[PDB]
């Protein structure tokens, strides 16, 4: 669910999350990463955790109605640059 | 220029008698050349001066401390010169009356960052135009 | 299994001079031929290709009359011709498959077992290569649902011979484009790469949408490898990353800056050659 | 006397050992070819200032 | 035991003794003499107890960014000055990379980032992006063109 | 130059109308110490074999030099003290006691802070053997200057060391040499151009 | 290299007429090679002009042989192979700098390679090193 701008999840926020107080979110995310279910790393100094992956799975028609959302604003994002680029460099352009 | 000299030496030295000296016995020059309105303003920036080189040699000096060094005659004149040369921009620093005492900015590694890129543009535009203007101006008679 | 799959100019070629002289003679919404080629690993090498006759029903969907023995009496002399390229597959040139594609298929896997399917599109694109392949496998689905004999796509590629490299090279001399780097060139090719982009996205949406609204089921790959690529996009606005990005954009600016600079100094010094071989052709004409 | 890539801290009280980042040859190069290039335009404003 | 120390995560020494001591050094199924109770029983003991921390060290090192000293003592069952001198011991050999910021105890795994490596990363996260994007389009068009087909 | 041409002569002196020997040794380190770096000096005249062999017999010289070079720096101010009297007598060098004070006060700070990031008052001071108002004026005066690359914090006195990084420092100079030519440029384009 | 030909009958050769007519400059602009000349070219047989008939469609399957990808458009060099190819061209181009002053003091003063080569590397410096500049851009717009 958390997008990569801010995947730095925290041991707070994991044990409001399954029940389990901070002193073994360190082992359930060891956990994780051995079975290979995530990929990442864990600084318990700053006590959080950095996601850089997920094993994929199947999803629903609203978890894919996000995805679609979240397509368009990829799209608008690229066509805006595209336009950008493509009318800055008009006198170049081969 | 030595009128001018002894007035910078009076400026640096940061001695009122000194500058008053050099501006009663130079007055001549200045109807002169004509700075009277600025050899006045000039006694406003030579507080100022002293307050731009204390910004310059330090960190995190307190305002007493200020004071006692620019001669002032109280923390709190000190305090509002202070903060009018961080309103002009002369020093560009913080403050903190709190605990009293003057923060400066925390300089920063200025690499990671546009001033470069900047910087860079500028130069770089300024060579592209002379290139064009000479490639313009190059003639062939006939 | 097939992991690539290379196809030839003189193939590209063929298929489209096929499908003229068929839609020049009649009219017909596909052409029917055989791909001849090699294997080296699973990397089939699509070198040549030859039409057969074939017509279908096009209301019925499910009759049509590929011709066997011409197949075999057409492969039996490209045999003679040359003999390192046995029948590797086959192509037809409609834009869209059909339900006697996998017919089709199975006829053609008594020829070759790994057949593979090659729609050469003769609608010239923009964006992809003309090309698209597709292997015809039909094993029980992990998934679970129920299983029907359908084909699953092959990367494909356009590769060629150094004799036809030659013969390309030649008919595309006049609207070649330069074989280097002109600022301009790689400008264009930048923003054709937005553009792309911006179409493969455009894709995908509409796909989801269609998904999503219900008019098709969810495949599951599809899902998974969007799931992938969602995880894969970066984050930009890290500081580490944004400094590190500040740091390389300011050494590539001071190149650019010396670069600039030494070209203006050139460029001086061939103008003050000029006014001084101008000063001396006026003063040798005024004397 | 440059033994090792540290810097004392008389604060906190410590040693801050470090590893000094290799100087940046693109840059040196580059200040070279600047002052080649400045003896150029000296160069060319001995021939041009002086033949026109 | 032997499962324990092939998996890849942390087994601590004090539940491994727990589990397998008796079964090991007491005997039940003899007692292998490794592990006995003798000079060269009790130094194998100490060493296993080291290789033990050598395998806690390892998974922390691919699986830890910046792990904290008052962590790592109470996780590999060791004061805080000898986990120190342990993992100065390997930083020494060059086995295990890790900066001990001893002023605030902020061991780190970490290897030194350059600018070139993370815009590297940077580009192939892009690459392979991009590389995907294609494959799901392709594979987007096949499903389509199958199953509005029927 | 001096340095140079001393350093250069120091093995062959054979001017004896113009100063003894030890005069000119005396002239040599004093000049040595203000113009060259810490490993020129180190190969040039602490390891020098003939200006040793002197420096046994002049024993103040000898003081000053490796006070300098020991980074033993309450020494050291002694012995600058006693050579800026010396060398104000000096008619030579009669013209320079105070700018040559200066800049040898300037090298021993700058060498105290080349191996600190955050150096307190109270410990240069300690080091230096003076109060904490005499560093505190000399450091602000110096930094004011622009001749040392430390900033003072007095409300709690730390002496913070910000020295430029090496990238830093050459896009600085890449800055200002870029400056300087391309204002040559500018010149002679607009020169020419008309 | 690729030639067609036909064959001139013993007849009309003897006869002193020419092997073939001229009534069109359409034809000539071919120069005969000297292979074909000392086996006799036009003594046999003569060489018809070979035209190619390129259909539009043909041309662009053709350009989708060599037809970059977008991937290929967006992508961007290696940094740490970029950083080394600008430091290894500007040394190049210091080098090249010192030649060309003094190539210019004593022309100078007596009154190029070293210009022209300065030239190149200027050249690919700033088109490689903008390139890359403005793919990074792209990709920091674009991928967010």
């Amino acid at each position: 669910t958390r997008p990569a701008n801010h995947r730095q999840l925290t041991f707070e926020e994991i044990a409001k999350s399954a029940k389990i107080t901070v002193n073994e979110v360190e082992l359930l995310v060891m956990k994780a990463l051995s079975v290979g279910l995530v990929k990442g790393s864990i600084d318990e100094v700053d006590k959080r955790v950095h996601m850089t992956w997920v094993q994929p799975r199947v999803l629903d028609l609203q978890q894919i109605k996000g995805m679609k959302d979240r397509l368009e604003f990829w799209c608008t994002d690229v066509k805006s640059m595209e336009m950008l680029v493509e009318h800055q460099a008009h006198d170049i352009l081969t | 220029l030595m009128p001018y000299f002894l007035l910078t030496q009076a400026v640096r030295t940061g001695n009122l008698a000194k500058f008053n000296q050099v501006l009663d016995q130079f007055g001549e020059k200045f109807q002169a050349d004509g700075t009277y309105t600025l050899i006045i303003r000039l006694r406003h920036n030579v507080i100022k001066t002293g307050v731009r080189m204390i910004s310059l040699s330090y960190s995190r000096i307190s305002l007493a401390d200020i004071a006692q060094k620019l001669q002032l005659d109280s923390p709190e004149d000190a305090e509002f010169i202070v903060a009018k040369a961080i309103r002009d921009g002369v020093i560009e620093a913080s403050i903190n009356h709190e605990k009293g005492y003057v923060q400066s900015k925390e300089m920063i590694d200025i690499y990671s960052t546009r001033e470069p890129q900047l910087a860079f543009h500028q130069r770089i535009s300024f060579c592209l135009d002379i290139h064009n203007m000479s490639v313009k101006a190059m003639r062939f008679p006939p | 299994a097939v992991q690539k799959v290379v196809v030839h100019p003189l193939v590209l070629l063929s298929v489209v001079d096929h499908f003229n002289r068929i839609g020049k003679v009649g009219n017909q919404k596909r052409v029917v031929g055989v791909l001849l080629g090699s294997w080296q690993k699973k990397v089939l090498d699509v070198s040549n290709s030859f039409a057969v006759p074939f017509d279908e029903d096009d209301k019925d969907d499910s009759v049509w009359f590929l011709d066997h023995d011409y197949l075999e009496n057409m492969y039996g002399m490209f045999k003679k011709v040359n003999a390192r390229e046995r029948i590797v597959g086959w192509y037809h040139t409609g834009p869209k498959l059909h339900k006697n594609d996998i017919a089709i298929n199975e006829l053609m896997k008594r020829y070759c077992p790994n057949s593979v399917l090659v729609i050469i599109d003769v609608k010239p694109k923009d964006l992809g290569l003309p090309t698209e392949a597709y292997i015809s496998v039909e094993e029980v689905h992990d998934d679970g649902t129920p299983t029907s004999k359908t084909f699953e796509h092959v990367t494909s590629e356009i590769g060629a011979e150094e004799a036809e490299e030659v013969g390309v090279e030649h008919l595309l001399r006049d609207i070649k484009d330069t074989t280097v780097g002109t600022l301009s060139q790689r400008i264009t090719n930048q923003v054709h790469g937005l553009k792309g982009l911006n179409s493969k996205l455009l894709d995908i949406r509409s796909y989801l949408e269609k998904v999503a609204t219900g008019k098709l089921p969810i495949n599951h790959q599809i899902i998974y490898q969007l799931q992938d690529v969602f995880n894969l996009l970066p984050d930009v606005s890290l500081q580490e990353f944004v400094k590190a990005f500040y740091l390389k954009t300011n050494d590539q600016m001071v190149v650019v800056y010396l670069a600039s600079l030494i070209r203006s100094v050139v460029a001086l010094h061939n103008l003050i050659n000029n006014k001084i071989a101008n000063r001396d052709a006026e003063k040798k004409e005024g004397q | 006397d440059k033994k090792f890539h540290g810097i004392l801290d008389q604060g906190e009280g410590v040693l801050i050992i470090f590893d000094e980042p290799p100087v940046d040859k693109t840059y040196e190069a580059a200040l070279e070819t600047i002052q080649n290039m400045s003896k150029v335009v000296d160069s060319l404003y001995n021939k041009a200032k002086k033949l026109t | 035991l032997l499962k324990l120390f092939t998996t890849m995560e942390l087994m601590r020494w004090s539940t491994l003794v727990e589990d397998y001591g008796m079964e090991l050094r007491k005997g039940s199924s003899p007692a292998t003499d490794v592990f006995g109770s003798t000079e060269e029983g009790e130094k194998r003991w100490k060493d296993l107890k080291n290789r033990v921390v050598e395998h806690n060290i390892r998974i922390m090192a691919k699986y830890y960014t910046r792990i904290t000293m008052k962590r790592m003592a109470q996780l590999l069952d060791l004061s805080v000055d000898e986990s120190e001198a342990f993992l100065s011991n390997l930083v020494v050999n060059k086995t295990i990379f890790a900066k001990v910021d001893r002023l605030a105890g902020i061991i780190n795994f970490q290897r030194p980032k350059d600018p070139n490596n993370l815009l590297n990363d940077w580009s192939q996260k892009l690459n392979s992006l991009m590389s995907l994007v294609n494959k799901t389009t392709h594979l987007i068009a096949k499903e389509e063109m199958i199953h509005n087909l029927q | 130059q001096a340095a140079e041409l001393f350093l250069d002569t120091v093995s062959t002196f054979t001017s004896y109308e113009l100063m003894d020997y030890k005069t000119f040794v005396t002239y040599t380190v004093y000049v040595s110490m203000i113009a060259l770096e810490r490993p020129d000096l180190r190969e040039k005249v602490i390891k020098g074999a003939e200006i040793l062999e002197v420096l046994h017999s002049l024993p103040a010289v000898r003081q000053y030099l490796f006070s300098l070079y020991e980074c033993r720096y309450s020494v050291f101010f002694q012995s600058l003290a006693v050579v800026e009297q010396e060398m104000k007598k000096d008619w030579l060098f009669a013209p320079h006691y105070r700018y040559y004070v200066r800049e040898m006060r300037i090298h021993a700070y700058s060498q105290l802070l080349e191996s600190y990031r955050s150096l307190t008052l109270g410990y240069m001071a300690e080091a230096f053997g003076v109060g904490v108002e005499f560093i505190d004026q000399e450091l602000s005066r110096f930094i004011a200057a622009g001749r040392l690359h430390c900033k003072i914090d007095k409300v709690n006195e730390i002496v913070e060391t910000n020295r430029p990084d090496s990238k830093n420092w050459q896009y600085q100079e890449t800055i200002k040499k870029g400056d300087l030519l391309l204002n040559r440029v500018q010149k002679l384009s607009r020169v020419i151009n008309m | 290299v690729i030639d067609a030909f036909r064959l001139i009958n013993a007849n009309m050769m003897v006869l002193g007429h020419e092997p073939r007519q001229t009534t069109s400059n359409l034809g000539h602009l071919n120069k005969p090679s000297i292979q074909a000349l000392i086996h006799g070219l036009n003594r046999h047989y003569y060489s018809i002009t070979i035209n190619y008939r390129k259909n539009e469609l043909e041309q662009k399957m053709l350009l989708n042989l060599h037809k970059k990808s977008w991937m290929e458009g967006l992508t961007l060099q290696d940094y740490s192979e970029h950083c080394k190819h600008n430091e290894s061209v500007v040394k190049e181009m210091l080098e090249l700098a010192k030649n060309y002053n003094k190539a210019v003091e004593e022309e100078d003063k007596m009154t190029q390679d070293p210009k022209r080569h300065l030239e190149e590397h200027v050249d690919v410096l700033m088109t490689s090193n903008i390139v890359q500049c403005l793919a990074a851009m792209l990709d920091t717009v674009v991928f967010k």
